[PDB]
């Protein structure tokens, strides 16, 4: 069901556009080459527990 | 936070406490970035002159790690009333940038639609705090976060003694002692998705701490994303 089905296969935002699984991130994160993954651009990225 | 864990070293980086002139912890925040804080609107009112700490884990001594901020601009709700503690929702701009490390790391925003359908119909949150660790009793040393179910919308309006606006939603136990408390206000309720942790919700009150019958009620940050964009803007 897209977006109903597994978040789309999403690592973060999912939306549906013209009947398709649409995958968005929030700031800080970079959409992966394969428009699925959130790919973070810094060493403390949004939404990250820091355990170093 | 009645009950719960306490937050171990790295867990909970983007909790913020706001401070008085005594340096006391009396509410809590949320990082949102390095120049925003996220918190309640009535807690603007618990002090005159308030800085924020972030980083601390232990209140009693100076880890090495934490950080005092000073607020530039205090931006509080407008819709905000004591009569009805709707719109319990402020941001605040610190004059000086957050320095992010280890303990100290902003919590996601996440985006209206997908949070509603995603993140709020998840079993559980989580929400963390320097608050009371029992109804009576004084303000936590260290800092507590505890997994909070969400609560069936219409049940836990059966359940208030005042009127659930659609700017608050219910989270916690009806019976199990595990609860949040006086003093965690302000503080950060966020949704765990594949280990990345959003936003969803602000302790707003409750009626009492973990009384049987009773729940968690936080303000729903969906309903103000658009509002908090505009704050971190302005
Ligand atoms: O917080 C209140 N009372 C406080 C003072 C009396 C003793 C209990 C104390 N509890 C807290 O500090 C507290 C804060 C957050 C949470 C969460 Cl989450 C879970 N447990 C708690 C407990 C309080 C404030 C406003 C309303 N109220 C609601 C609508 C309209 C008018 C109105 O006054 C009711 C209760």
């Amino acid at each position: 069901k897209l977006c109903s089905l597994d978040n789309g296969d999403c690592d973060q935002f999912c939306h549906e556009e013209q009947n398709s699984v649409v995958c968005s991130c929030a700031r800080g994160y970079t959409l992966a080459d394969n428009g699925k993954a959130c790919i973070p651009t810094g060493p403390y990225p949004c939404g990250k527990q820091t355990l170093e | 936070i009645v009950g719960g864990q306490e937050c171990k070293d790295g867990e909970c980086p983007w909790q913020a406490l706001l401070i008085n002139e005594e340096n006391e912890g009396f509410c809590g925040g949320t990082i949102l970035s390095e120049f925003y804080i996220l918190t309640a609107a009535h807690c603007l009112y618990q002090a005159k002159r308030f800085k924020v700490r972030v980083g601390d884990r232990n209140t009693e001594q100076e880890e090495g790690g934490e950080a005092v901020h000073e607020v530039e601009v205090v931006i509080k709700h407008n819709r905000f009333t004591k009569e009805t503690y709707d719109f319990d929702i402020a941001v605040l701009r610190l004059k000086t940038p957050i320095t992010f490390r280890m303990n100290v790391a902003p919590a996601c925003l996440p985006e209206r639609d997908w949070a509603e359908s995603t993140l709020m119909t998840q079993k559980t949150g989580i929400v963390s705090g320097f608050g009371r660790t029992h109804e009576k009793g004084r303000q936590s040393t260290r800092l507590k976060m505890l997994e909070v179910p969400y609560v069936d919308r219409n049940s836990c309006k059966l359940s208030s003694s005042f009127i659930i606006t659609q700017n608050m939603f219910c989270a916690g136990y009806d019976t199990k002692q595990e609860d949040a408390c006086q003093g965690d206000s302000g503080g950060p309720h966020v949704t765990r998705f594949k280990d990345t942790y959003f936003v969803t919700g602000i302790v707003s009150w409750g009626e009492g701490c973990a009384r049987k019958g009773k729940y968690g009620i936080y303000t729903k940050v969906t309903a103000f994303l658009k509002w908090i964009d505009r704050s971190m803007k302005t």
